[PDB]
């Protein structure tokens, strides 16, 4: 869907701990493309499972690495 | 789990990539229990501001590079979350956490030798 | 430059009054004040129920008052469980860290008038164990305190000198001719 | 800032700054310290270890004073403001003293002259007799003695005796101030009805309890301000409605008031003040101090030379009235279909018990 | 005449009330109580001890009503956990 990244930019280009915003893609990685180490990585997953008010469990979210991988994962859940 | 609410078994981790994920796992929920924590001891802070000492309390151990001080580490953890969680502690303890709520201020020590030296050794 | 016109004359016409511990009854709006000052103070001395907080071996010194021996209830004191129906709190026992917060609790829901009764060294000032990591050095930290009984445990006839001076304390207080000065 | 101070008068003073058993040296009266203010400089004097007097008139009103320091450290004195005495002897001793007595309603006993004018008349002169180095005045915001409003020309007119008898009196003006036990947010918050004669349509400046005490605490550390003035007020201007609309906003109550016009309303509210025995926030000159409106005077010391900066009322609301908002099953909003979904995974009656 | 008013406050609370199920069962009691005042009144003026009778039967018949009627409400709140109805 194309809701959810729309939703995905209200919260990672808030995040201040970005290299430069607008370095966003359809598959951007968290680590290598924006440049976080791994606890942001781990807030970052903790603040779209508030937007789509899902729990995601810890193995589904240390598979969740890139921003495409997370508007799969929210696709798969049905809660949004 | 079974004895209560948030117990969990004292076990050795068998490798750092057993620890690595605990402690991740660790992480995750002490900054996802964060909005409850505020609304549930009434802190005067965001939750903004909660979640940074948290990270900050992860970062105070980063660089540990021994398997069982990690798992003291993380036995620590899981007794501070529990009686957190379970309204166990008050708000006199976790208010205490928050070292902006002493009325010496937060910055404790002397910024630099000669401020130190005028006071008195702070 | 005398501030107020008449600010120099003025200080020679100051009243001078007497203060509250040496102050006498004339008149009868006074004395009216007074009989009902009385009447009030025999009616909190006459029913004196405490909220015995009973921490530790003081309380059973504590308890002991309640027995054949001295007969508290002859006197008219009722131990009461919860703080809402209490008027006074005898803190008879160590106070720790991990207890104080919830000592406070109860003290703050204590209606008004009310008092506290420090019995024992370690509520007193933390008694043997005033050199512990875990104990609070004196319930006065904490909560104020009416009356200090001294003693390691105080002998029950000790605790009842302490609340014969409480009720003293009370018979002495003054009510409706505090508001009456002022 | 440091182990030395030096008084008024030469004093040194080496202290050792820490917690309830350090030495702090200062030796303080605190008049008026039994009201609501005065739990905030007495607390803060005595937890760094100085000596604090405080002459009081009920003794059931002062006992919450003496938690706050050391043993010997919080000294009470039995007093009356017309028994000279009494005045002289907790001033003696004392290197710095503050006024906190005040009354916004006259009694049987007091004018509001008698209580402010004569009551700072014979304090301000004990200081001068025993030559204490430092007379923290504290007055009121609109405090002017050209007012037709008593309270501020009351409050107008001690400034001007304080000043003469000591010229080095540091005084204080407070905006209306909220916080714990206050009359703004808790009178807003809890009585059902109120009768005033103006809309609620006052403005203030409204200033935290707790930044007027510490700034009083900082005023004896720095000798620089005596012989000032200080308006005290908070950083965004309200009125008591814009007040009334965040308490209510919070215990989620509605606001009522009653607003009888003026010249009925007046001449009633002497009438209850002098048939009532007690403070019912309702007076002939709390009328009229309602049409009034708070101006702050621009020559005068500010939180900016305390180094202070003044949190909004609003937020503070919340904080001070979460207590107040109803916590019942009865009031939750209606169960999302989140909600509705997940009740169908228990059992709600016990059937077997 | 107050009998007439009282089945009235009854009917009106079917017809003010969407979603409030408990209502419905006291809106039944106060139609229920209206018709027996009704009747005890008539008895009273007719000089009829039998009016008296039917009222006590209905009285011992909607007190036996209310129970099955709490009882079916309690078997419906054991499986859903609530009484209202999302409208
Ligand atoms: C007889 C009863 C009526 C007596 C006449 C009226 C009372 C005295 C006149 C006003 C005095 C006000 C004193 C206020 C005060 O001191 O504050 C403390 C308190 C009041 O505290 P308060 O000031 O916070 O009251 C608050 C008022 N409200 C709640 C509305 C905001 O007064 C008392 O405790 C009452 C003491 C006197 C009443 C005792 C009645 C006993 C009657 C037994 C029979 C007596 C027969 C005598 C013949
Ligand atoms: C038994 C009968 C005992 C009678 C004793 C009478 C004592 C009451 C004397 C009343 C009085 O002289 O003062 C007037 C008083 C006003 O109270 P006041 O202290 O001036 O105001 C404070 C806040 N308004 O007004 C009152 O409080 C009177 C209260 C009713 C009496
Ligand atoms: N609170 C506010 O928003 C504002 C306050 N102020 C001023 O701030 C100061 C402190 O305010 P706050 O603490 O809130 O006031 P409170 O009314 O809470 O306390 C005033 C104090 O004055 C004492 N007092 C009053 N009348 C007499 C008297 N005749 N003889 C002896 N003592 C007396 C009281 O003692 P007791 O308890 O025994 O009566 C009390 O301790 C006062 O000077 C006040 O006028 C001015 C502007 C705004
Ligand atoms: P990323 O690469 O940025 O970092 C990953 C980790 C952290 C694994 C490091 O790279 C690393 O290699 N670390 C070495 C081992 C390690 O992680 N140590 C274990 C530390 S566990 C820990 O610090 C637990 C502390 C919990 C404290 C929580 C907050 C305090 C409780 C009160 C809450 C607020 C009041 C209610
Ligand atoms: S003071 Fe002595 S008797 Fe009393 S509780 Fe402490 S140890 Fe026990």
């Amino acid at each position: 869907k194309v809701e959810v990244y729309e939703r995905i930019k209200s919260l990672l280009a808030g995040f201040d701990k970005v290299n430069d915003p607008n370095n966003i893609t359809e598959t951007a990685h968290f680590a290598n493309d924006l440049g976080l180490d791994s606890l942001d990585t781990v807030e970052v997953v903790m603040a779209i499972e508030e937007e789509f008010s899902i729990e995601i469990p810890d193995k589904d979210a240390d598979q969740i690495h890139s921003v495409d991988k997370a508007i799969e994962y929210i696709l798969r859940q049905p809660d949004a | 789990v079974q004895p209560t609410k948030f117990a969990v078994t004292v076990r050795q981790s068998r490798n750092w990539a057993d620890a690595k994920q605990r402690v991740i796992a660790a992480y995750r929920a002490w900054i996802r229990a964060a909005p409850e924590i505020q609304t549930m001891y009434s802190i005067p802070f965001p939750v903004s501001h909660i979640r940074t000492r948290i990270r900050q309390e992860f970062e105070r151990h980063r660089y540990v590079n021994k398997l069982n001080v990690v798992d003291v580490l993380l036995q620590q953890s899981n007794a501070d979350f529990q009686e957190t969680m379970n309204f166990w502690r008050q708000q006199s303890h976790v208010m205490a956490f928050f070292k902006e709520e002493h009325f010496r201020g937060e910055k404790r020590l002397p910024s630099n030798f000669i401020t130190g030296f005028l006071e008195g050794r702070n | 430059v005398e501030p107020y016109p008449g600010y120099e004359l003025r200080k020679s016409l100051r009243k001078e009054v007497p203060l509250p511990s040496q102050e006498g009854t004339k008149g009868l709006v006074q004395y009216a004040l007074t009989t009902l000052d009385i009447i009030t103070n025999w009616a909190r001395q006459g029913s004196f129920w405490p909220m015995t907080f009973g921490l530790a071996c003081c309380a059973v010194e504590m308890m002991h008052l309640s027995t054949p021996r001295y007969d508290q209830d002859r006197l008219g004191i009722i131990f009461r469980a919860s703080p809402r129906q209490s008027d006074v709190m005898i803190v008879a026992g160590t106070l720790t860290n991990k207890m104080a917060p919830a000592l406070r609790q109860v003290y703050d829901q204590m209606p008004d008038p009310r008092w506290v009764i420090s019995m024992g060294s370690c509520a007193n000032g933390g008694g043997y164990y005033h050199y512990s990591y875990s104990v609070v050095r004196g319930c006065d930290r904490i909560v104020p305190v009416d009356v200090y009984v001294p003693g390691c445990p105080p002998t029950s006839e000790a605790l009842m000198y302490g609340i014969f001076q409480l009720q003293r304390k009370m018979r002495n207080t003054k009510i409706t001719r505090m508001w009456y000065r002022k | 800032i440091s182990d030395i101070h030096i008084t008024r008068t030469g004093k040194p003073l080496i202290r050792i700054q820490g917690g309830r058993s350090s030495l702090g040296e200062h030796t303080a009266t605190v008049f008026g310290a039994t009201g609501q203010l005065g739990r905030y400089i007495v607390n803060r004097l005595a937890r760094q270890g100085c000596t604090v007097i405080v002459p009081y008139r009920e003794e059931m009103a002062k006992r919450h004073l003496k938690v706050s320091g050391d043993l010997g450290r919080v000294i009470f004195m039995e007093f009356d403001l017309r028994n000279t005495q009494s005045i002289e002897e907790s001033v003696r001793h004392s290197d710095v003293v503050y006024n906190l007595i005040g009354r916004d309603y006259p009694t049987k006993n007091f004018s509001l002259a008698d209580v402010h004018i004569e009551g700072t008349e014979r304090i301000v002169e004990a200081v001068a007799k025993y030559d204490v180095d430092r007379f923290i005045q504290v007055s009121t915001y609109n405090a002017n003695p050209d007012s037709t409003c008593e309270f501020f020309r009351t409050k107008g007119i001690a400034e001007k005796v304080a000043r003469h008898v000591f010229p080095e009196t540091t005084i204080v003006r407070p905006a209306p101030m909220f916080g714990f036990e206050d009359r703004l947010l808790l009178k807003l918050a809890s009585v059902t009805n109120l009768f005033t004669s103006n809309h609620m349509r006052e403005k203030f400046w409204p200033v935290h309890v707790n930044e007027v005490g510490e700034a009083l605490e900082r005023m004896l550390y720095d000798d620089s301000t005596a012989g000032q003035t200080f308006e005290l007020y908070g950083p965004r201007q309200y009125s008591m409605a814009q007040i009334a609309e965040l308490v209510d906003r919070e215990i989620y109550k509605k606001r009522r008031h009653i607003n009888l016009p003026k010249p009925i309303l007046q001449p009633l509210a002497e009438l209850i003040n002098r048939v009532l025995w007690w403070d019912t926030g309702l007076s002939r000159d709390q009328v009229e101090r309602e049409f009034h409106d708070q101006v702050i005077d621009p020559t005068a010391k500010t939180f900016k030379d305390l180094g202070m900066e003044p949190t909004d009322i609003s937020k503070w609301t919340y904080h001070y009235l979460l207590p107040y908002r109803p916590s019942t099953y009865y009031d939750l909003p209606p169960s999302t279909e989140k909600e509705m979904r997940e009740e169908r995974k228990y059992l709600h009656v016990l059937d077997d018990q | 005449n107050i009998t007439l008013i009282l089945f009235l406050i009854g009917i009106l609370g079917f017809v003010l009330n969407r979603k409030n199920i408990i209502l419905m069962l006291i809106s039944i009691e106060i139609m229920l109580l209206s018709i027996t005042f009704l009747i005890l009144l008539s008895s009273l003026n007719m000089d009829d001890i039998i009016g008296q009778t039917y009222a006590i039967y209905i009285i011992v018949v909607a007190g036996a009503e209310s129970a099955i009627g709490l009882g079916i409400l309690v078997a419906f709140y054991r499986l859903r956990g609530s009484i209202a109805i999302e409208y």
